[PDB]
């Protein structure tokens, strides 16, 4: 649930912090 | 997206001696960095991750290190059974993995020039129509040879195929086969069938030849 | 213990479609994201696909999107790769494997250095061709102090022949070398043999040629014309 928003960030080319 | 590009493309070691891999990333992947041994026959099989961190199971000579763009795999102590395709994967880009074009890790030995058989087309097979000529480069070493076919001295092209073993375990050879494929009528229209092999070991090439 | 069964490889017509299945046990399959991973011959690895860990998110190479469809039952553990609209570029085995990426997130959280396939299934043959199965005919290579003769397997199809020299006994010198596909699209392949000159007219030699695909077996005896 966070880890499928983190994935929907990635799968999305999202730029992490740090 | 990230480009990994593996270099040497075939890296030849002496048995027991100490095998250095190089993995270049187009951009940073920090240390988001696996390497695979792929065997002929078998499933991939992971040996390291997070640029350096051994997999379950893989054996300390098994090493690797490097962050940002640059990465090595190090295989001390080289066994044949490593004799194998290594692959790069970069995950820093995760989920879109890619693999390196892999290298290809084989044993050094002292050089072989190829033992060169040819072979005429059988009898059952001009029945059927067509007519197979068949070289055989033997237990040479190292990989590299070249098969020119020539026909009445004309040089062929285009009608041949060929395809080389895995290194042998034992006495770390190659062996290869071409085949140059004729028409019955165009085998029978001919004479001389002569294969040349050029091979480092050679100081000039070897031609093996037979009259229909 | 972890176990990864791909089946459902095989034959199939250019424009034809096909359902790999990778059977997984031994892990909690709904934790981890899976791939397929091919390769053509006389190529590298080349990734094809990736679902994640609960089906919400799918990605495809270049080469297949569009036309690949991936998915998976996360209450048999079963992941499948629909393809569709095949083309013999598509030719080569394909692998599933499992990706630890985010896989250990619940006991401690987001570390994008832990990755990796950390395990792959054996992998299955798909052959996209017009060709029709066909057994091989076997023709010998005569020999004419080391003396080399062998046989050559030509016209099969599909892959794979197994040859074998004297039932198996003999397996010093040999060498079975990898299947050509001839522009026909049937394969071709050669085995040969080096053994001492005075053999020739002392020992036989016979190989052994299986194609399970046509249920073809043959044993064609080895002689000096």
């Amino acid at each position: 649930s966070k880890r499928s928003f983190i994935e929907d960030l990635l799968f999305n080319k999202v730029t992490l912090a740090d | 997206e990230i480009v990994m590009t593996q270099s040497p493309a075939t890296l030849s070691v002496s048995p027991g001696e100490r095998a250095t891999l190089s993995c270049r990333a187009s951009q940073s992947v920090s240390s988001s960095l696996a390497w695979y041994q792929h065997r002929f026959g078998q499933a991939p099989r992971l040996l390291i991750s997070g640029a350096s961190t051994r997999a379950t199971g893989i054996p300390g000579r098994f090493s690797g290190s490097g962050s940002g763009t640059e990465f090595t795999l190090t295989i001390s102590s080289l066994q044949s059974e490593d004799v194998a395709v290594y692959y790069c994967q970069q995950y820093g880009d995760w989920p879109l993995v890619t693999f390196g074009g892999g290298t290809k890790v084989e044993i050094k030995r002292t050089v072989a020039a190829p033992s060169v058989f040819i072979f005429p087309p059988s009898d059952e097979q001009l029945k059927s129509g067509t007519a197979s000529v068949v070289c055989l480069l033997n237990n040479f070493y190292p990989r590299e040879a070249k098969v020119q076919w020539k026909v009445d001295n004309a040089l062929q092209s285009g009608n041949s195929q060929e395809s080389v073993t895995e290194q042998d375990s034992k006495d770390s050879t190659y062996s290869l086969s071409s085949t140059l494929t004729l028409s019955k009528a165009d085998y029978e229209k001919h004479k001389v069938y002569a294969c040349e092999v050029t091979h480092q070991g050679l100081s000039s090439p070897v031609t093996k030849s037979f009259n229909r | 213990e972890v176990q990864l069964v791909e089946s459902g490889g095989g034959v199939v017509q250019p424009g034809g479609s096909l359902r790999l299945s990778c059977a997984a046990s031994g892990f909690n399959f709904n934790n981890y994201a899976l791939h397929w991973v091919r390769q053509a011959p006389g190529k590298g690895l080349e990734w094809v696909a990736i679902i994640s860990y609960e089906a919400r998110n799918k990605k495809y190479g270049v080469s297949v999107m569009g036309r690949f469809s991936i998915s998976r039952d996360n209450s048999k553990s079963i992941m499948y790769l629909e393809m569709n609209s095949l083309r013999v570029e598509d030719t080569g085995v394909y692998y599933c494997a499992r990706d630890l990426f985010l896989s250990d997130y619940d006991r401690s959280g987001y570390d994008p250095t832990r990755g990796g396939f950390d395990h792959w299934g054996q992998g299955t043959l798909v052959t996209v061709s017009s060709a029709s199965t066909k057994g091989p005919s076997v023709f010998p290579l005569a020999p004419s102090g080391t003396a080399a003769l062998g046989c050559l397997v030509k016209d099969y199809f599909p892959e794979p022949v197994t040859v074998s020299w004297n039932s198996g006994a003999l397996t010093s010198g040999v060498h079975t070398f990898p299947a050509v596909l001839q522009s026909s699209g049937l394969y071709s392949l050669s085995s040969v043999v080096t053994v001492p000159s005075s053999s020739l007219g002392t020992q036989t030699y016979i190989c052994n040629v299986n194609h399970k695909p046509s249920n073809t077996k043959v044993d064609k005896r080895v002689e000096p014309k």
